[PDB]
């Protein structure tokens, strides 16, 4: 610390950033139609989940 | 050639930056940045971008302002800071697709390679995928119409390699992860017939018009093949699916004897606790 | 044989119909009947110590 210190750090963020990087990210983690990988699973859950039900079980 | 490819969102947030820098000079025209990526691998891998001056006319549409000692001159310098990354093509933040980008397009179709094109919206109200692929291929035609470029749609995803994920998850602190469970299904269950809704009753609309109103042919041939997939489910009277149904209503009596015999197994701790902890705690009260 | 479970089949003889079937899901109600059959002893056990306790 002797001749040498810091300083604080803060952040700002406008409605472009938070709407557009939000809904960026949201559909980073969604689909592209958003209807494409739910039968999928709804379809799965009486193939591949039920070897997780048995094991669950 | 390419089937899908990978869009980091520091690019378009660098089309953030372009709608940040304007200076409010009220032009907010359809900027044309300098898309970078990785063409060697099969897939393609967008880590960054830069920008090029570029502007149109107001009544000529075919203007288009580009460069070529910029365009060396910043792959040149990023090149020589970073190697891994060449050209690949471009991108405009013009939501509608004009004739003048087969121009736009043209002179890196002959200095650079096949470039791909990604058409978004300057406004962030599209509840879709603002990424678009769009590679630029020549098709041959079964009508009889010359050759010329056509865009053809590539699927595309937004992901993050090692950084991005926890610069986004530490600058946002608002969204959630996958989050398995009964919160994170339930929203997706109430909103997807929203987020289909808008988009194919949005689309149903300029359909239905260009359908009676519409001129130029836009390639009716595949307008069988969609009727042709929207009658590829003809209103089945869902007969041999009864024992589906049995089977899945079947599943669905195991998550009941689930729920019903564990939450039977969790009120032994609080149906014990709540006897022997009330009755000693006022015995020993006092 | 068919007595002796070797195989999937049944005889006829007023009709000589043959048919032959098999239920692939075992694992199913073998494990809930068993997870049935072990959570009663603890609604009993839960209720011994909750008569227990009480009177």
């Amino acid at each position: 610390n002797r001749h040498y210190y810091s300083i604080t750090i803060n952040y700002r963020k406008n409605e472009l950033e938070q709407k557009m990087l939000l809904n960026l990210h949201k559909k980073s983690w969604m689909e592209g139609l958003t209807l494409q990988d739910y039968s999928e699973h709804c379809k799965h859950n009486e193939s591949v989940v039920k070897e997780m039900l048995e094991l669950a079980k | 050639a390419v089937q899908k490819v990978v869009v980091h969102p520091l690019v378009l947030l660098s089309v953030v930056d372009h709608f940040n820098r304007i200076g409010k000079v009220g032009n907010q025209k359809r900027v044309v940045g300098v898309l970078l990526g990785s063409w060697q691998k099969k897939v393609l891998d967008v880590s960054n971008s830069f920008a090029v001056p570029f502007d149109e006319d107001d009544k000529d549409d075919s203007v288009w302002f580009l460069d070529h000692d910029y365009l060396e001159n910043m792959y040149g310098m990023f090149k020589k800071v970073n190697a891994r990354e060449r050209i690949v093509g471009w991108y405009h933040t013009g939501p509608k697709l004009h004739k003048n980008d087969i121009a736009i397009n043209e002179l890196m179709k002959r200095y650079c390679p096949n470039s791909v094109l990604v058409i978004i919206d300057v406004k962030p109200k599209d509840l879709g995928l603002p990424t678009e692929a769009y590679i630029s291929v020549e098709e041959v035609h079964d009508d009889g119409t010359p050759t010329s470029k056509t865009f053809e749609h590539v699927t595309s995803e937004i992901g993050a390699e090692e950084a991005e994920e926890v610069g986004v998850e530490h600058l946002l602190r608002d969204i959630k992860d996958t989050t398995v469970g009964t919160l994170s299904q339930r929203i997706t269950n109430q909103v997807h017939g929203l987020k289909g809704l808008n988009s194919k009753l949005l689309d149903i609309r300029s359909y239905l018009e260009k359908v009676a109103t519409g001129k130029l042919p836009i390639n009716h041939q595949i307008i069988y093949q969609l009727q042709d997939v929207f009658n590829l489910l003809p209103d089945v009277s869902l007969q041999e699916f009864v024992k589906a149904f049995y089977l899945k209503t079947n599943d669905q009596m195991v998550v009941v004897y689930l729920a019903s015999l564990i939450r039977s197994v969790v009120a032994l701790h609080n149906l014990i606790n709540n006897k022997i902890a009330n009755r000693d705690a006022e015995k020993k009260e006092g | 044989m068919i007595l002796d479970k070797k195989f999937h089949g049944i005889l006829d003889q007023g009709e000589g119909v043959l048919i032959i079937f098999d239920e692939p899901p075992v694992d199913k109600t073998y494990e809930a009947a068993l997870e049935t059959i072990q959570n009663m002893s603890k609604v009993v056990d839960s209720l011994y110590n909750k008569a227990k306790k009480l009177t």
